[PDB]
């Protein structure tokens, strides 16, 4: 129903445009709401836009450097926040109410992580974490190193291997760059007879690194 | 905005209520108040709307009350899953301005303690050749998220040179955490073995690895 654009970095004075595509099916035409949430903080309403009238609403706190527009031609709403300051670093969501069964309910997008930084976008370095020895069951995985900004999306076997996977939360390095890992639990007997591959996606740099893992 | 208690606690089967108290220009000015449930790393789920109505599909264990300038969410038959941050929401009478509460961290007590399941990986050959050496220590499904990591070199506290994460509320309510020890592809070979000490409550698991 709601699919948002991808994560970006933006220098401390720039602007960013987040897109929300209402691709669902509906007889309800309620506004597209925008709510952001900074890491660990709570929810914050920014404003919305009633597609019909075109009338947009803005929480005063954002009035002046935020503009919500909807392109009816593509059923895609947009939120542009400008004069970007460091505290604008957060996950931006779009939401919309609707009638399901004579009862209200509201769908939320997957959100987008806008990172306010004067740092350059760096692609990750993917290293294989070969199994055996220190792994009945053996653990193998990938070490996604030194990237920026977040997030990174680790998958196995293009998506087939969706069982026993464990992609951990990234860690922030003193260098300011990010590093994360993704392990998998697999039958030691399947090792030699199964091809393991982690497909790491870092949309912020339009990079996808497909790395194969194995032992000696 | 709207103020709600920073946190609450409760044992299974028991039931508590979270209060959200605002003013007469918001909560006290209509029945446009709702409650959202937000599990770690997920988007908020609408639990109660228009003061007391529940969306279709939400457990009727959740009920919403409203009176004067404050709203109340009551969770009964408390289950472990109920654990998450809860937010209250208000809409002005015109539906042209909404505002959320500060959020309240609910935590279900009487939850079985689990020890960390540690795993340590040595610098990949590939990386070493790339003149880098990175040790990766993945701490898994424990409870509570009260763990402390310490790295050693042969047997001596290689404190500083590390980077650990913060416990992250996993799916199954337990926690997980990483820990990376960066070092020179020389300092790794020129040393017997490195280890990752993961102490947590009584238990203290530690995995060592060597070139
Ligand atoms: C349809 C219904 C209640 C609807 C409440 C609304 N509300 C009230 C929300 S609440 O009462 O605080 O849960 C809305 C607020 C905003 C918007 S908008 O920004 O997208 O235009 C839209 C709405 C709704 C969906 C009109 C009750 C039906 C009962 C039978």
């Amino acid at each position: 129903q709601l699919v948002q654009s991808g994560a970006e970095v933006k220098k401390p004075g720039s602007s960013v445009k987040v897109s929300c595509k209402a691709s669902g099916g509906t007889f309800s035409n309620y506004a597209i709401n925008w709510v952001r949430q900074a890491p660990g903080q709570g929810l914050e309403w920014m404003g919305n836009i009633e597609p019909y009238f075109g009338t947009a609403n803005y929480a005063q706190k954002f009035q002046g450097r935020v503009t919500i527009t909807a392109d009816e031609s593509t059923s895609t709403a947009y939120m542009e926040l400008s004069s970007l300051r460091s505290e604008d670093t957060a996950v931006y969501y779009c939401a919309r109410y609707f009638m399901s069964y004579k009862h209200l309910s509201d769908y939320w997008g997957q959100g987008t992580l806008v990172t306010v930084s004067s740092a350059s976008t760096k692609g990750p370095s993917v290293f294989p974490l070969a199994p055996s020895s220190k792994s009945g069951t053996a653990a193998l995985g990938c070490l996604v190193k030194d990237y920026f900004p977040e997030p990174v999306t680790v998958s196995w076997n293009s998506g087939a291997l969706t069982s026993g996977v464990h992609t951990f939360p990234a860690v922030l390095q003193s260098s300011g760059l990010y590093s994360l890992s993704s392990v998998v639990t697999v039958p030691s007997s399947s090792l030699g007879t199964q091809t393991y591959i982690c497909n790491v996606n870092h949309k912020p740099s339009n990079t996808k690194v497909d790395k194969k893992v194995e032992p000696k | 905005a709207l103020t709600q208690p920073a946190s609450v606690s409760g044992s299974p089967g028991q039931s508590i209520t979270i209060s959200c108290t605002g003013t007469s220009s918001d909560v006290g000015s209509n029945n446009y108040v709702s409650w959202y449930q937000q599990h770690p790393g997920k988007a908020p789920k609408l639990m109660i709307y228009g003061g007391s109505n529940r969306p279709s599909g939400v457990s009727n264990r959740f009920s919403g009350s409203k009176s004067g300038n404050t709203a109340s969410l009551t969770i009964s038959g408390l289950q472990a899953e109920d654990e998450a941050d809860y937010y209250c929401r208000s809409w002005d009478s015109n539906l042209s301005y909404s505002v959320f509460g500060g959020g309240t961290k609910l935590t279900v007590l009487g939850q079985p303690k689990a020890a960390p399941s540690v795993t340590l990986f040595p610098p990949s050959s590939e990386e070493l050749q790339a003149n880098k050496a990175t040790l990766v220590c993945l701490i898994s499904d424990f409870y509570p998220g009260a763990v402390t990591v310490a790295w050693k070199a042969d047997s001596s506290p290689v404190k500083a040179g590390v980077e650990t994460t913060t416990p992250s509320k996993q799916s199954n309510n337990k926690y997980a955490a990483s820990s990376y020890l960066s070092l020179t592809p020389e300092q790794w070979k020129s040393h017997r073995s490195y280890s990752c000490q993961v102490t947590h409550e009584g238990s203290t698991v530690e995995k060592t690895v060597a070139p």
